[PDB]
């Protein structure tokens, strides 16, 4: 009988709900403002 | 005896061919003869951008240490790669797949959502850090397979690999990166996501 | 079936290793582990430690091509000047690969005043007669049977020391050449070794 | 040097491995081992059981040499009578190695009443089975693509049971070819395969 | 990769061969190619002489089984070999050696003198009996190497082998019954009594 | 340090005393009567 521990986590999480563009696009904006201020 | 005369001198001389690769391997460093004079030349302009991915892995496990917690900053991540001019060689994604995660990969994986983005320029990136978690985890931390259906989930729900790309992984077998037997097991493990979104995207 | 188990098992295990072999080296170019880059690390060290030694040696070979056409002493020393691997030991390895070819005999006796200047101390003569090791015993096993005779040279125009010649002739060495090419140029130069132990014993 | 450790521990385990095959190849006359006695003892009932079997053969690819010259179906049964190769299952795997050539599609259809007359039991069929398995998929790579037109002319005249043609197409065996060559073989055998699953589930 | 395209070519080629000989080997007894066919017909014509030998060990074995104080008598023992027609036959000595004894081979080795004299012909019968003694204790049972100088005493004492081939044993290097590594290990273990002997006959 | 059983009793039992060529003879004796009787 196997763990079912690592499986039963991931069964549990999925879903068809993701990132949204937007979110994704928006924390981009934050790392392009730590990159100016790095120069780049 | 059971070989017969002419598999016995096949093997013989594959034996000797064998024993002199180990011993001009051996002796590289007092070897003055052309052909290691030439070859050492060569191994410098043919690897010159695979010294540059090199530095860079070296650099992250260096800074960073056995726990994966010690990690430079993505900014610090992301300067080191200009400065070592690896932004545009889509084998990045490969060094970082096989560098910057340990046991709590699950956990890590999510948490460099922006600088994958920026990294990741095209699907080729993507490929090469897929590439480079099927290294991870079937050749070098077999123990971690299990995590493959969670590694995927992170991956899609924070859309750092596209699902073309995830689905290529699971789907079709690349000999650039692993053995065919190593990547039939990664397939296997990542299967349960895999049925997911094949129906998901069925269901559309 | 005619193999056997036993043999059978191990043509399997060979087959097996060998395949492996195989994938390490069609996936080198995407093997970021830290072994693989240990590794690769590691030659570059070793490439980057002989860039001086291969500069001068290619120089050697391409000015020459005939060694006859070698370049004059003058311009041998120039060079390792210039190249800075005058404060070197392996110069002495570089030179014995790279100065002589099937007229050592009398060329290992053309450049005195040059390896007197160049071969400082006991390391840079033990770095010489490795290189002698490796050209008749890797690169021109014909020109063994000259050992004695290019031995001679060295003791009579003090290139080399009867320490360092003794060494070269009674201990085994790993780094220059395998125990077999050891085995093989020590018996080659016994007939001159005995004749040296002997001198020594009567002196 | 420029394998690193893993790739020269690896060609060194390889060199060894090889090295101890070439040895124990060497000294298999001299070897009186258990195991080596065993080895030569199993390999002498292999060859005893397959003793008529292989004098079948040999007469078959002999009296041929073009199969259009092999012997009459009468002359086939008359020496597998005489040889006591009747009652062994295995005559099929002789049989389908050794009558047909590059004419298969037709030849396989010359010999029917031969084959309903040596073929009894499911047994002998398996055995044909893995005999055109053999001929297609070791000997006579080219021929593959007939292989669907084989199967149709075995299925129409009745010389091999729709459940031992679906076996073949639908079973990987290890005993008479290599995996690879059965997934080669089912694959180039799926068109007519596919054909028999439909008719079996229509009927 | 580090070996090269020509290297690689020639590992590739090298496993394909091996792996070719592994299904034909697994696959010999369904092998009806006129390749198997002759080959099973060339293994019965050449291999005669050493199934008689086979024949004879594999009776002492069963005979004996694991205790070889279940030895057939020495008159049995002979009686097996002229019946298998392998008295006129030099390896003969290879097989004794090999199947005649166990950890108890110091006291066994001693008690079958007359048998010996009659079995061992020539010098070259005493030959394969030390050749397969160099088998049973360098490659079958490196355990009792240990062992080899009290067996040499045995063998000397009670005259069993000769002095000229106990020291051939010792001396010299013969590839035809073990590998020069193995032989080297035999030859010092050996060389305890043979120093004695090369001293004994020095003396005269 | 090494066990020195096996090279001690060697060295003890180290001696020319060699079997007598007649007593290896007559040991021969009786094996061929032995054969005699069995028709070797």
């Amino acid at each position: 009988k196997e763990p079912t521990d690592d499986i039963a986590e991931a069964l549990g999480e999925l879903s068809l709900k993701k990132k949204k563009k937007k979110t994704k696009d928006s924390s981009v904006d934050a790392f392009e403002k730590e990159l100016a201020k790095a120069g780049l | 005896g059971p070989l017969g005369s002419e598999l016995s001198r096949q093997i013989k001389a594959a034996a000797s061919t064998l024993e002199d690769i180990e011993v001009k391997d051996d002796e590289w460093a007092v070897d003055m003869s052309e052909e290691a004079i030439r070859a050492r030349a060569k191994e410098l302009e043919v690897n010159s951008e695979l010294t540059q991915l090199d530095e860079y892995g070296e650099w992250i496990l260096e800074q960073a240490g056995e726990d994966k917690e010690n990690l430079p900053s993505d900014v610090e991540l992301y300067k080191k790669a200009a400065e070592l001019d690896v932004l545009n060689d889509p084998k990045i994604g490969c060094v970082l797949a096989q560098c910057l995660f340990d046991e709590d990969i699950v956990n890590e994986i999510a948490e460099h959502n922006a600088f994958f983005t920026k990294i990741l320029v095209t699907p080729e990136y993507e490929k090469n850090f897929m590439g480079g978690i099927e290294r991870f985890l079937g050749l070098e931390h077999k123990d971690l397979i299990p995590l493959l259906p969670k590694i995927l989930v992170q991956l899609y729900n924070n859309d750092i690999i596209s699902e073309e790309e995830i689905m290529r992984f699971g789907t079709k077998s690349s000999k650039k990166f692993v053995p065919k037997e190593v990547s039939k097991k990664v397939r296997r493990a990542a299967k349960p996501f895999i049925t997911w979104l094949e129906t998901a995207e069925s269901d559309d």
